[PDB]
């Protein structure tokens, strides 16, 4: 309003006048930043106090000698010393300064180790009340693992059938709550209710997304052996690394490459384990209902068709 | 005999204003009594929050301490109903760590607008009577199978694809299993084994009560109604998988970015049908608690298409408004208080507060003499509403300590000397003034 | 605080099949069905404890989970009667002598017999409920294992989470 | 024959300013009297006027202006007329003052990140796509194997293409579970994947399965499209400080952990302005600078009016508009110091200051019906006289507020339209600020 | 080539095509010596 | 024509602080006016800055609201230039809810001194004639210049980036050699038949660029920190950055100073509205001004004799003693008549709009009567109210309508003693 | 070498030709280039080519390294980054400074006595 046919094919369905687009975010990419050849070689401490950085790792209390030699070689009669909990903690003294001076890998597998050793526990703790673990005396190797006890603990929980409905929220399933569902029969038409039940939220109901995402701002450096690093870093910094990660430890890898090969197999325990409702990119492809929704013609024949069915009528 | 997680708490009495059609209250009614006033005032509001017209509404119920105002505000919280969103919070509950004031209370007001979806889909309901899965060898690796369903009516064979096969095997799915699948999604749900496989079965390798198999056809549809908030639509779409945050309470300050997105696709789905946006209540209980900053975000948030019906209740007089040195009434900036309307709550006649205590000792299962009730109303206006409502209980179990079966007029004196009200510990505080701390 | 002081008394039974394995034996039908070169029908499994030994027939996709473990002859290991699923402790005491050293703790014979029975009664406030729902102790998810590697935390539970609780806990 | 006609969904919600539609000015930039909403506040308006044009001819940067006077004399209402005047393209950024008291950022900060949301930016963002069902699939091997390459069969109604993709797409492709026979869509620049489920040739191929299908794509595979994207400069800012494109490992999981707020650098600011004027210079862009509306600004901290100082004077920043109802107050954060407004003199400077004023009875009954035509409902002219009255002895905004609650009395007493009886008794029932200060004063002693 | 797991109404079974190695092998006690 | 994003803001029309050869400054130059004495002595502060041999060196610019602090301020960072570091920063801007207050003091000073280096760089640039690969990997690439071409054979780590990078006949390539990164330029005009189009490269194919390039002390600093610090420049992720790691790179820099191998360049912390820095703030810089690799620190402020910040007591700038004695204060007297309207007049040049000669002259007054940055407010207002009236040129009855529509904050003070108990909290 | 340096080599991606830094105390090993002897081996490779080094194939020094308590604590408190950069479970937990606990320091001191 501010030829004839133009307005007629609006009536009509406004996809015949401007197709609705696949939208997508603004795919923004920076410059990557710029470190010198200089810098890359000289100016990071890392490298330039390696030879000072070795003498805190070999002063280190966590060093394995001296965990023993603080752990079994003690003077007194009684003695206080750290690492006295390893003995009732499951770590090995090479296990904990391994755990110490390896980082954030040798925590995640030593985590996955430790939810498997859990439920070994689990029935143990629970069942071998009789008798004693030794003359009624002597704590056994793990009797600081406490945290097994409680009735909520995830290897009780497993266990005992009941509470795993109670502690219903489990990471990967979106549950909105509970609420009462209706059933309704085709034969008879009649229906019933099923009373407080686990519900999904709707399926639809993600809908945000960025307006812009952005390539991860990359460090560029004028070095063959930089570019090798940040090659490194680009591929996921590790075999191991990348598939705790991605497939959760480097065990459930292992086992994913061949759960193709397995009738009962486990979930996935890394990125791979989540499935977002729309899968992780942020395109917004036009769902086939926005044909019945854009055109008030095209809604009301849809009310027109679904009834015409149910009457028979062709 | 069995005691349920609600109980006897201090407004289970009321069940609604007590409003006849015509939008008087009745003198007794629903629970609540006496209070014209104020509870035909709450009609007007309570009518304007289920006619859901407008936007940016406000309402402050004030007057005496024990007067009503709670129990107005708790009151039209059943009258309105469980489905329409009415959020209780105290004055207090803003002031979190994981956020800033104006976020809880943009949290706040989003909990307090409902998103209702009805979402229906075809269900397959049956006896799994078999389970055929086919591995090959190694190849490629594909799966594929079927399934067959029973009813007490009916029978079918499934030719099942890859994504249901590692769904059943997931969720372990075995024959004798009655289970309820969502055509639409491929998820499982497991109601129990058949009774019927007693005869024939392994050393176990599942355990249950049994459940009877499904009747009538083997497929049917399902309805279920979602009353989504807005803010846990924002929280659902802050991050991907962010569904745990619903429960956690984990996400702080979420973008505007998505707020105003929400605002947007929410308004698409009113407009395709596809949703019904519900106007609920914000019940700011308390809300001379809120600091002048927070008073000021209420000036206008206030002011959206999106902000709900809010309520608040104060029992304060002329008073600094928290976070500042101005004396203002209610302890509200004026800012605030010209954008809203007062309903003011009376104090009680004896009658009424006698019906109060009637009603109460119905609702708490205790008969009591009408001498008792005549001591005991004499007591809730000398002392304040609550401490007479408090004696009922104790007195009953008094009584019943007593092997009595009807709480006398002596259980009431008895209890009146056994617990203090404010007024008699405060005198008493005065002859041991020296003993007690900081005086 | 509120929440710690209402507690759940919820009882149910607790079932399990352990001891050590004497035996494997994946037990084959007469003859395989039309197409097939064999069928199993059941494992056996020959459990035995301080009480005795008994076999116990099995479901054939057992020895496709004690093939995920590395579940081997003089083992002791267990069977969830609720959930079929088996897990393997170690091998038993009796072995602890066949060499000088060996990497696994050695795991003392079960005794009571091979299948354990027992109601019990567990008591949990509505606050563990709160807590467990509100940060998942169920390993396996990517979220799971990030946020129990991230430090724990306190964290402003939500009304909506008392509301589903209560919803349950009345049914 | 028969006719029949249909409707199935409610309106949009009434709201406390959805009566302004724009400032109702004529050609030459004068006040009408009553126009577009607004009925008084000449002055107001016509400064406006000159403000509305300031935004359009997008020279300046950083000007402000400062809406001051009483409770309920339209200063919001006023920059709601502005933000309607300006259409949709030109950003309107609405801010309370108290927002700035963030528990993730500082202050000082927050102001930025709605300074920069305040300046939008149109981009002709080509995107180049592959499209269909995947008809084959394959990884190409390397030494440390290692893969150097995907060969992707795509489909589609115009045919079928076979291409030689990154191993970041087959990554992306194993993550997104895609197999043969599924509708894919790809964009090469984001390196990103959609699966769709399915292709509809297969949905006869099982009896039960999880998929959606879909019709097979059309056009060609390889193809590339404009999107003219709205974007603003907080949307670059913040998406480079916690990046989510990309498709690694990284970004993949940056996208999951809580999205906590960051206090940007001033150098990502720096270098994001490089890039738009880059994207400006290549005619690829246009910039639309806009308005930022820090209603209340009287309760920002002096720190956030002290940072006021260097924004307002930045080269790039938008147009501002605050609001203040406050006297002579306490300025915020200093406790000694007492200024107009509730804002600090040196701030004060640098604001054009718009005075809006109170109401005569007469624009008071025009409001009021003009409010209640827009609440939807009808009123005899008694009874808005009757609220014109309320007005003189109260306040606008309580004589407004009665309309819906006269209404909603109307239809239970069975009226068509409110009468004077009804609004005589909602002024019994509903108190305002201050008959109730009165009550409550009487009453002091048990409040 | 395809192995079969039947979920049967009776009781279960799994089944393998012959020439697949059936690789669910028996497993069984060889006998321990007595003393330490 | 088209916006930038820098557009005509308060301090834009200055493009220098204005001065001789002699540091003497003429009445206007560069876009900056009057202030003869506190030019000269921000000229001499700048050639300070400008030889950078004294560190910690520091100046007050202080005076009446108004009276071009800030202004000398922008005129001393555009006549600095680039390749010399100018971190303006607010005083409320330290204020971190995420980092100390005392830290991101100590991280903006290490923001504005630079480190400067130079590096020897084999880049190899021209137009790609012809480009063959065939199975390990054998290829063989040619390129051209305007005055040369060449036949290259390639090893296995050029042939997986040529090919990953899509190169083909015709482009313009940029290779840094010892990295095998393709800067690609886009098509040579010779092949724009059948992308940006663009002339070969000239000279030779393979040149010894020699590099030239800049850290923040700061920046290095950061890149220090975690195992992709450098994220933390941009994402802002840098708190706490830890003082035994600054102590061990203030080690190293020293020593690439010694041995020649950089230059450490001083540059400016400017910070504005000092007056509102903690007395904890100011104890930091107190001491912070005293090492080599302080940067000199300009500091504004319009406050009198006024409580400082986090006490009780009183004293001049509101800043403490122990900070004042430290610095020279540049004090910034107000306007006359003749420069406020000269000031008028680089303003309106700057926006560009006409007046009439009695129209600056009502202005002026107005400057006069309500402090100058509210006239130059009037000026952008007026030229609109032209454009709506089909006007020229801003006239006398135009500015008197803008200055009808538009109060500044003392007639604004004025008509709220009118509505004194309407307005509320006084 | 021992086996660790050899990992240290493969990881720098070290092969016959390669001009390397060894460090004997630290373990520590850069490559610094190809020796420009093979610098034709193609006539453009992804490689920077160093000249064969004007110095001795082994140097001495008697350093004296001075350290602080203060780096001790910090550098045995949490654990460490670990690796070489080379690696990308350390993008994730962000370093803050830390509550040290008097029981560590107590180790310390045990330990630097020892
Ligand atoms: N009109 C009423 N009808 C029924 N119970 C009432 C009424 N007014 C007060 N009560 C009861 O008195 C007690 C205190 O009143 P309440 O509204 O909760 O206090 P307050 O006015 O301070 O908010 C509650 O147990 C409440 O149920
Ligand atoms: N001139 C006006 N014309 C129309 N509506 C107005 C006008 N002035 C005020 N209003 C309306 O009256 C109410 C009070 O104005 P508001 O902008 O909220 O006051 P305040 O400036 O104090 O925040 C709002 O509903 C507003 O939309
Ligand atoms: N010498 C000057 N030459 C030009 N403009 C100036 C000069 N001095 C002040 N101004 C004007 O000052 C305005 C901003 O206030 P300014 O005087 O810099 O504030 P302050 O001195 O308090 O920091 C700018 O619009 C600028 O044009």
């Amino acid at each position: 309003k501010n030829l004839v046919m133009q307005f007629r094919k609006v009536c009509n369905h406004p996809e015949l006048f401007e197709r609705q687009e696949t939208w997508s975010p603004f795919h923004i990419s920076l410059k990557p930043y710029h470190i010198s050849k200089f810098i890359y070689r000289h100016g990071q401490i890392r490298v330039f106090n390696h030879s000072r950085d070795r003498w805190l790792r070999v002063l280190s209390p966590f060093a394995p000698d001296y965990i023993q030699r603080s752990l079994f070689h003690r003077k007194g009669i009684n003695e206080e010393s750290c690492f006295s909990f390893l003995r009732f903690i499951d770590i090995s003294p090479a296990e904990m300064a391994n755990l110490m001076l390896q980082g954030l890998l040798a925590r995640w597998l030593a985590l996955f180790l430790s939810l498997k050793a859990s439920y070994r526990l689990h029935q143990l703790r629970s069942w071998g009340a009789p008798e004693g673990e030794s003359h009624q005396r002597y704590l056994r190797n793990k009797d600081f693992l406490l945290g097994v006890n409680f009735p909520l603990s995830f290897p009780n929980l497993c266990s005992c059938p009941l509470l795993k409905s109670l502690v219903f929220s489990s990471h990967c399933k979106a549950v909105s709550g509970y609420s009462d569902q209706v059933v309704h029969q085709r034969r008879s038409a009649t229906s019933s209710l099923r009373r407080c039940l686990l519900t999904e939220l709707p399926s639809f109901l993600c809908v945000a997304s960025p307006r812009v995402t952005a390539v991860p701002l990359d460090s560029y450096c004028n070095d063959r052996s930089a570019e090798y690093e940040r090659r490194v870093l680009k591929e996921g910094g590790s075999l191991a690394a990348k598939q705790c990660l991605l497939n959760g430890a480097p065990e459930l890898a292992a086992d994913w490459l061949n759960r193709r090969s397995q009738f009962f197999p486990e979930p996935a325990g890394g990125l791979w384990s989540i499935r977002p409702q729309n899968g992780w990119s942020f395109i917004r492809i036009p769902g086939k209902e926005s044909l019945i929704t854009d055109s008030g013609k095209l809604y009301a024949l849809d009310v027109l068709l679904t009834r015409l069915k149910s009457q028979g009528h062709r | 005999d069995v005691t349920r997680i609600e109980r006897i708490g201090a407004h289970s009495h009321i069940r609604g204003l007590g409003l006849d059609d015509a939008l008087e209250p009745r003198q007794a009614s629903q629970g609540m009594v006496g209070q014209l006033a104020a509870r035909r005032a709450a009609g007007v509001v309570l009518e304007m929050i289920r006619e859901g017209k407008i936007a940016g509404r406000a309402v402050l119920i004030a007057g005496q301490p024990g007067t009503g105002k709670t129990a107005i505000a708790m009151g039209m919280a059943q009258a309105l109903g469980p489905d329409t969103p009415f959020t209780a919070i105290a004055g207090s509950e803003i002031f979190s760590l994981e956020m800033s004031k104006t976020e809880a209370l943009t949290q706040a007001f989003r909990r307090s607008i409902g998103v209702r979806i009805k979402e229906e889909t075809e269900i397959i309901e049956g006896e799994v009577v078999e389970i055929q899965i086919d591995r090959p060898a190694t190849g490629t690796g594909s799966k594929v199978g079927k399934l067959t369903l029973k009813t007490t009516e009916m029978e079918t064979i499934y030719d099942l694809g890859t994504k249901m096969i590692e769904s059943l095997t997931k969720d372990k799915v075995q024959a004798g299993d009655v289970i309820t699948i969502d055509k639409a999604t491929g998820k499982i749900s497991k109601l129990g084994r058949s009774f019927t496989r007693a005869r024939d079965y392994d050393a176990m390798g599942s355990q249950t009560k049994f459940v009877q198999c499904p009747d009538g056809e083997l497929q049917k549809r399902k309805e279920v109604v979602h009353t989504v908030s807005l803010h846990e639509i924002d929280v659902i779409n802050s991050r991907t998988q962010g569904f745990l945050a619903l429960f956690s309470g984990d996400t702080g300050e979420i973008k505007s970015e998505v707020r105003e997105q929400i605002n947007a696709k929410v308004a698409e789905w009113r407009e395709e049908g596809k949703a019904e946006i519900i106007p609920g209540v914000l019940f700011i209980d308390e809300v001379h608690m809120l600091d002048i900053e927070s008073f000021s975000f209420l000036n206008r948030a206030l002011e959206s298409d999106m902000a709900p019906v809010l309520i608040m209740a104060t029992n304060r007089g002329i008073t600094r408004i928290r976070g500042t040195s101005y004396q203002s009434p209610h302890g509200i900036p004026i800012d605030l208080l010209d954008r809203l309307l007062i309903v003011s709550t009376t104090p009680y006649s004896e009658k009424d507060t006698k019906q109060i205590l009637r009603i109460r000792c119905e609702e708490e299962d205790v008969e009591m003499s009408e001498d008792a009730y005549t001591v005991l109303t004499r007591i809730g206006l000398e002392t304040s509403l609550r401490y007479a409502i408090q004696l009922i209980t104790a007195a009953s179990l008094v009584c019943r300590k007593r092997k009595g079966t009807e709480v006398q007029v002596d259980d009431i004196k008895r209890v009146y000397s056994l617990f203090l009200d404010e007024s008699r510990s405060t005198q008493y505080m005065k002859e041991y003034q020296d003993a007690f701390l900081f005086n | 605080n509120f929440r710690r002081a209402i507690g759940l008394r919820i009882k149910e039974t607790k079932e399990v099949y352990e001891g050590e394995v004497t035996e494997l034996t994946p037990c084959e039908t007469e003859n395989p069905m039309g197409g097939y070169g064999k069928t199993i029908s059941h494992v056996i499994i020959g459990l035995k404890t301080a009480k005795g030994t008994k076999q116990l027939k099995l479901d054939p996709s057992i020895f496709e989970s004690l093939q995920k473990e590395r579940v081997e002859a003089g083992d002791v290991i267990y069977i969830e009667a609720n959930s079929g699923a088996v897990k393997r402790q170690g091998r038993c005491d009796t072995y602890a002598t066949e060499f000088d050293l060996e990497a696994e703790e050695y795991v003392p014979l079960p005794k009571g017999d091979v299948h354990k029975k027992k109601e019990i009664i567990q008591d949990v406030t509505l606050h563990d409920l709160d807590v467990a729902n509100a940060r998942p102790q169920g390993g396996q998810d990517i979220l799971s294992m990030m946020g129990q590697l991230m430090k724990p935390k306190k964290t402003e539970i939500t009304d909506k989470l008392r509301g589903e609780i209560n919803k349950v806990v009345n049914k | 024959k028969i006719e029949e006609v249909k409707s199935t969904t409610k309106t949009q919600r009434i709201a406390s300013h959805s009566h302004v539609k724009g400032l109702g000015l004529d050609e030459s930039g004068l006040a009408k009297q009553a126009a577009s909403g607004l009925v008084g506040q000449e002055n107001a308006r016509e400064a406006c006027g000159v403000i509305v044009e300031l935004i359009k001819s997008k020279k300046m940067a950083g000007r402000a202006v400062l809406l001051a006077g009483p409770p309920g004399t339209g200063k919001t209402a006023l920059a709601l007329a502005i933000a309607q005047e300006l259409g949709s393209k030109v950003p309107f950024c609405p801010m309370v003052g108290s927002e700035v008291y963030s528990t993730e950022i500082k202050k000082t900060e927050v102001l930025m990140e709605n300074f920069r949301r305040a300046i939008g930016l149109r981009i002709k963002e080509t995107k180049e796509v592959y499209e269909g069902e995947v008809t084959e699939l394959t990884p190409c091997e390397t030494e440390n194997k290692t893969i150097s390459h995907v060969i992707i069969g795509l489909k589609t109604a115009k045919g079928t293409k076979q291409l030689k993709l990154d191993p970041s797409i087959f990554e992306s492709l194993q993550k997104e579970r895609v197999e043969a026979g599924d509708v894919i869509y790809i964009e090469a620049n984001s390196g990103a994947v959609k699966r769709q489920g399915r292709c509809d040739t297969y949905a006869t191929e099982f009896d039960l399965e999880a998929e959606e299908y879909v019709p097979l794509p059309k056009g060609d595979v390889h193809k590339k499209k404009e999107i003219i994207q709205d974007v603003t400069l907080h949307d670059l800012d913040v998406a480079n400080a916690r990046p989510q494109g990309g498709q690694d490992i990284l970004s993949m999981m940056g996208q999951l952990m809580k999205p906590k707020k960051t206090e940007i650098t001033d150098k990502l600011r720096g270098e994001i302005n490089k890039v738009v004027n880059k994207y400006i210079d290549q005619g690829i862009a246009e910039l639309v600078p806009g308005v930022l509306f820090v209603d209340e600004v009287h309760m920002l901290d002096i720190e956030c009016f002290t940072y006021l100082h260097r924004a307002l004077e930045s080269s790039i920043a938008p147009i501002v508009i605050f609001a203040s109802n406050r006297g002579n107050c306490v300025i915020r954060g200093t406790e000694d110091i007492t200024s107009p407004h509730g804002i600090p003199l040196d701030l004060l400077d640098r604001v054009m200051i718009i005075r809006t004023m109170l109401y005569t009875p007469q624009e008071m009954k025009q409001i009021i019906k003009i409010r209640a035509q827009t609440e939807g409902i009808n009123i005899s002219e008694e009874a808005l006289n009757h609220l014109g009255e309320i007005g003189t002895k109260t306040t606008l905004r309580y004589s407004v507020q009665l309309l819906t609650p006269a209404n909603l009395l109307a239809k239970i007493n069975g009226k068509d339209s409110i009468e004077k009886e009804h609004v005589e008794e909602i002024s019994e029932l509903f108190y305002d600020a201050k008959s109730s200060a009165k009550i409550l004063a009487d009453q002091q002693d048990k409040y | 080539p395809m192995v079969r797991y039947c979920s049967g109404a009776q009781g279960s079974t799994l089944s393998f095509p012959p020439g697949v190695p059936a690789p669910t092998a028996v497993s069984q006690r060889p006998s321990p010596s007595g003393p330490p």
